């Protein structure tokens, strides 16, 4: 078990991750930071964002304006002191990025131009054409390169985190190419692995958005806050679930109203059968479609034989953003000393019951910075640990893995995967019922079981993906169960979470203006608890 | 890996000439081939336009010597240049091809010069 | 309705068993909406679970799709079987060291992006000051070069590179030229040394194929060319500094 | 020890014969052969013109040989392919912004042809009218 030493380690190299790495670097120049990712950083999902990142910028705007737009949107389930913090720091991050080369689209004036996105009263969405995600990630990634302190571990799949006596001490990961186990020592780990959008049978996320990390914290007695909320995107193409942006409609482009209408059209015979689930833009015209949706047009022509300027794109809502994640304090820290979760994999308590368009990226650069910052501090304050316990731990991993490999049963992991996605699409959809919801929990547990009869027919060592997709599936199930259970329990209707059963169809601020915590025990059963939301200046009503 | 302090190449020099050569033979070569390679030998021209007497008369004019020179020389450097990389492209080994190809060019330069510098 | 079935060929290679790559053939169902990255998914899931390959975006923005189709560098996600009913051969990215099946060793690639210092340099302006002022006009100066997704395909295309793996490579140069061109940058000197090497812009004979194959239309050939005029310019001044 | 053994496909000196794009390339950079042969004749004539009056008649009668004629007809077609391609690649060495947009090669290209056109008429005019 080769042993690598570092000051603080970071799993994941998306926008949030890399932002975390760079500040750590800036925070401590003599630091030895370990950056790990199962894919080279430029392929992280952040690269897919097209809208833009938010930050107050116009003179007629204000923080209290942004603040209000955020709580309002999160249906009051937002940790208001966190929102405050977040908001006042967007501008400062958004300037550092430009300052690092990020080509924010400009004004004829020479200044940075902003757009209206996410239905916010006042625009404050900074943008780089409609490739904002791409540009932020690359600028971030490229900026990082200049720092010697940041040691990268490209295509290293993280199996687990070493933890003892309630304090993180490092992690195990697999050198994907060489197929070995690398053991990294650090007194703080930051975790940004991205969302669990691949869980659904239908999503927009990249194939690496399996929410491993989320599952990685669950095993260690950490809860996953407000996991019952999934933000479904309005336009989704078959199989690919390739998105069709929103800004199309502000411009004559042609909601639980249509969402609902086609959804309950499936029970009376009023749905209009199509090959997949008509977006007609014909009338749109070149100039607007190729300036705001050059991406939207090429994926449509590509995967459906449909040109966004000549024919309609066949679509039906698919899963997009996972708000709930690892429970975190105001410093992005978890109930485990030295363990911070930043990015979408976390729950700083920023989005509540519904994320506001373009706030995700902002969050990344905003908390990312803090995430690295507080890590460096707790980093030089950790103090030593019982070496035998740590080392005894790494062995549990190499062993549990061996146990996993030797596992047999003839179950095709890929088939399980399908079924799980298929269950999620039906029981945790735009509209959940105690009836269908139950069915998915049952299906979910059932699969958890079958997961034990899966055999990995591939035993090779150079870049074994058959083995990884499986490990990933492992986490998929686990997290997928908090979502389900969480949802089933929240007997109310809030933002992302919409039920149809008597006495739950409406938002209840009396009994459910609290947070949802799912814990997975060694017994394999998911326990739920409830916490209270921090109000500061904007009480509900 | 990759040399942190690479050897600065001289290519710009030859690319400089080559660049100009290629631009001249692009604009002027065709017509030249035309008159000289096809019109003149088949006598397709008016009276004594392309006859020895008037030709020489042009050849000895300033603008004439200058033109001839470039016309010949220039293309050389554009052409012979390519021919040199032709080797690499074809993975063809040529002993000191650099010198052979470029050398040859430097040779006819002077020769061509002699040709026109005399009369 | 019913669906067609297409016979597809894949150049497999296992460094633990095979001595050299060898072809394999799979029967895959498909339609006008079916893409190759989707065709690859199918197989691993039902025909050979040991098939390895890199992917993720599923939308030609991640740039991990790099692979060979009929001797053409393409992105599997942006490649469709409807166009290959008369045969389809898929091999590991062209001009790279196959590690396993369709996953190749990207080390030199990355090396290159790093060696050219792809980052803003020497701009003292800080967060507080506010954003730097850049007009669309200045921004057009380098905008195009910036759409690079590090997909690997230009290298697989340039013969000069295949002959000369010591060549920093097109994209690499492109990336550089981008930042040189960005008015907000003042670190051009820190990049010239590499760009002026025999393995810099001068390993290029301008075949104009990389620009022909980029799936994002970056037109590196142009960058490289523009880069030549730059280095060709540099060389000049240099011959003039007895300073 | 590692279990990796990287398979490196060899690159042959015939790599270009494969894909037609490579083939069109070789003709361009291969357009140089004729481009020289003509520059060589030029020199023969420059020298031939000066050498002697009677040495000239031999010269013309030389290019008057069917073979030499063809070769030049070729050298000319080549001189146009070259001129054709060269005009298409040139624009790419320039980075020109016109009102917040990097203008393409279509403006430069079309104008290079014009000059080229204007030249020929002149060269031909001066050459045959006096
Ligand atoms: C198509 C699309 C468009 C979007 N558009 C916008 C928008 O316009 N505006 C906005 O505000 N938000 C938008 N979002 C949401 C937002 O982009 C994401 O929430 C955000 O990018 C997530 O970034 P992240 O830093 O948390 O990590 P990600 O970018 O998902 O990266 C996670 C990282 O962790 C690594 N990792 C994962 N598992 C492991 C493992 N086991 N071991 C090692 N490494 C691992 C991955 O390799 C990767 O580097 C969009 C999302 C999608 C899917
Ligand atoms: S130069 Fe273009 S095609 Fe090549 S890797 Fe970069 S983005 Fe891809
Ligand atoms: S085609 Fe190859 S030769 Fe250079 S100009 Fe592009 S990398
Ligand atoms: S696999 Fe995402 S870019 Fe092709």
């Amino acid at each position: 078990m080769q042993t690598f030493q570092a000051d603080l380690a970071i799993v994941g190299a998306g926008g949030a991750g890399l932002r975390a790495a760079i500040a750590a670097a800036q925070a401590n120049p003599n630091a030895k930071i370990a950056l790990i990712s199962k894919v080279y950083p430029m392929r992280s999902h952040t690269v897919a964002a097209e809208g833009g990142s938010a930050a107050v910028a116009q003179d007629h705007d204000s923080f209290e304006y942004h603040f209000h737009d955020t709580v309002a949107g999160g249906d009051w389930l937002c940790e208001q002191d966190v929102v405050d913090y977040f908001v006042h720091h967007c501008p400062t991050e958004m300037t550092q990025l430009e300052l690092w080369g990020c080509p924010w689209s400009r004004r004829p004036d020479g200044s940075v131009n902003v757009r209206r996105f996410g239905g916010m009263k006042i625009e404050r969405t900074w943008f780089a054409a409609d490739k904002t995600g791409f540009h932020m990630l690359h600028t971030l990634f490229q900026t990082s390169l200049q720092f010697p302190q940041i040691q990268r571990f490209d295509e290293h799949f993280v199996l687990d985190i070493l933890v003892d006596d309630g304090h993180v001490r490092g992690l195990v990961a697999m050198n994907m190419m060489e197929g070995t186990l690398v053991q990294i020592r650090a007194n703080a780990v930051v975790m940004a692995t991205g969302g669990a959008g691949r869980v659904y049978r239908y999503n927009t996320n990249g194939g690496i958005v399996t929410g491993d990390g989320m599952g990685m914290a669950l095993s260690h007695g950490v809860p996953l806050r407000d996991m019952e909320f999934v933000q479904y995107h309005p336009a989704g193409l078959p199989g690919s679930g390739i998105l069709m942006t929103e800004g199309c409609r502000g411009e004559g482009g042609i909601r639980d109203k249509v969402s609902q209408a086609f959804w309950h059209e499936w029970r009376k015979g009023n749905t209009i059968s199509t090959p997949r689930g008509y977006l007609d833009l014909r009338h749109l015209g070149e100039k607007k479609l190729h300036e705001r949706l050059p991406f939207i047009c090429e994926l449509a022509k590509a995967y459906v034989g449909v040109d966004p300027v000549k024919e309609p794109i066949p679509v039906r809502p698919t899963a997009h953003y996972t708000m709930g994640g690892i429970e975190t304090d105001q410093n992005c820290e978890t109930r485990i000393k030295g363990l911070f979760a930043v990015g979408e994999c976390s729950s700083v308590g920023l989005h509540g019951a519904n994320r506001l368009g373009s706030n995700s990226l902002a969050e990344l650069v905003v908390f990312g910075r803090l995430a690295g910052e507080q890590a460096t501090e707790r980093a030089a304050t950790a103090g030593n640990g019982n070496e035998a316990a740590i080392e005894a731990q790494a062995a549990g991993v190499e062993q549990r893995l061996k146990d996993l490999v030797n596992q047999d049963g003839g179950e095709n992991w890929a088939k399980i995967r399908d079924e799980m996605g298929l269950a999620m699409e039906e029981g945790c959809g735009i509209y959940r019922t105690p009836e269908l919801m139950q069915k998915t929990i049952d299906k979910l547990a059932e699969l958890q079981e079958r997961f034990k009869r899966v055999r990995i027919t591939d035993t090779s060592s150079v870049f074994n993906t058959d083995l990884l997709y499986t490990i990933e599936l492992g986490h998929g199930l686990n997290v997928a169960e908090c979502m389900a259970h969480s949802a089933m329990a929240r007997k109310e209707s809030r933002g992302a979470h919409q039920r149809l059963d008597e006495g739950c169809t409406e938002r209840d601020d009396v009994n459910f203006l609290k947070h949802t915590l799912a814990f997975r025990d060694a017994d394999g059963t998911t326990r739920l608890e409830y916490s209270d939301v921090k109000i500061t200046t904007l009480p509900p009503a | 890996m990759i040399n942190p302090n690479p050897k600065r190449s001289d290519e710009p020099v030859f690319w400089g000439l080559f660049g100009a050569g290629g631009m001249w033979s692009a604009i002027i070569a065709p017509v030249m081939i035309l008159l000289v390679g096809i019109l003149l030998p088949l006598g397709l021209f008016p009276g004594d336009a392309l006859s020895y007497e008037r030709v020489l008369a042009f050849a000895q004019s300033f603008i004439g010597r200058v033109f001839l020179f470039l016309m010949i020389v220039l293309p050389l450097w554009c052409g012979l240049h390519r021919m040199h990389h032709a080797m690499h492209d074809l993975k063809i080994h040529v002993p000191a091809g650099k010198w052979v190809f470029y050398g040859l060019a430097a040779i006819l330069t002077v020769v061509t010069l002699i040709g026109v510098v005399t009369i | 309705a019913e669906m067609k079935n297409l016979k597809i060929e894949v150049v497999r290679y296992n460094p633990e068993v095979d001595t050299a790559p060898h072809s394999a053939f799979y029967e895959v169902p498909y339609d006008a909406t079916t893409s190759l990255l989707d065709a690859l998914g199918y197989i691993k899931d039902n025909l050979a679970p040991d098939l390895s390959y890199r992917w993720s975006c599923r939308m030609a923005i991640c740039g991990s799709c790099g692979m060979m189709v009929n001797n053409v560098p393409k992105l599997a996600c942006k490649t469709f079987l409807r166009d290959y009913t008369d045969g389809m051969k898929v091999e590991a990215l062209a001009n790279f060291p196959i590690e396993r099946d369709l996953v190749v060793d990207m080390t030199h690639f990355i090396e290159s992006l790093e060696a050219i210092k792809p980052y803003i340099i020497g701009n003292s302006r800080t967060a507080d000051q506010g954003t730097n002022i850049q007009t669309p006009a200045q921004m057009a100066k380098y905008h195009q070069f910036s759409g690079c997704i590090n997909c690997g395909l230009c290298y697989a295309a340039c013969p000069q590179f295949g002959l000369n793996p010591e060549f920093i490579g097109p994209a690499a140069i492109t990336l550089a030229h981008r930042y040189n061109e960005d008015s907000r940058d003042h670190g051009k000197k820190e990049r010239m040394a590499q760009l002026n090497s025999q393995n810099g812009v001068w390993s290029c004979t301008f075949v104009g194929y990389c620009s022909e194959v980029c799936p994002k239309h970056v037109d590196p050939a142009a960058a490289i060319q523009q880069g030549k005029v730059e280095s060709s310019k540099d060389f000049l001044i240099a011959t003039l500094k007895p300073r | 020890t590692t279990k990796r053994k990287p398979y490196v496909r060899p690159m042959t000196s015939t790599w270009w014969k494969k894909l037609p794009f490579y083939r069109f390339y070789m003709l361009r950079e291969g357009t140089a052969v004729p481009a020289v042969w003509f520059s060589i004749e030029l020199i023969f004539g420059l020298f031939a013109l000066k050498n002697g009056p009677e040495a000239w008649a031999g010269f013309v009668d030389f290019l008057q040989n069917p073979v030499i004629v063809i070769i030049n007809l070729i050298t000319l077609a080549a001189a146009l392919l070259h001129t054709k391609t060269w005009f298409e690649l040139a624009p790419k060495a320039a980075n020109i912004i016109v009102k917040d947009e990097k203008m393409g090669p279509e403006p430069i290209i079309k104008s290079l042809w014009a000059v080229t056109v204007v030249a020929t008429i002149v060269i031909l005019f001066v050459a045959l009218y006096w």
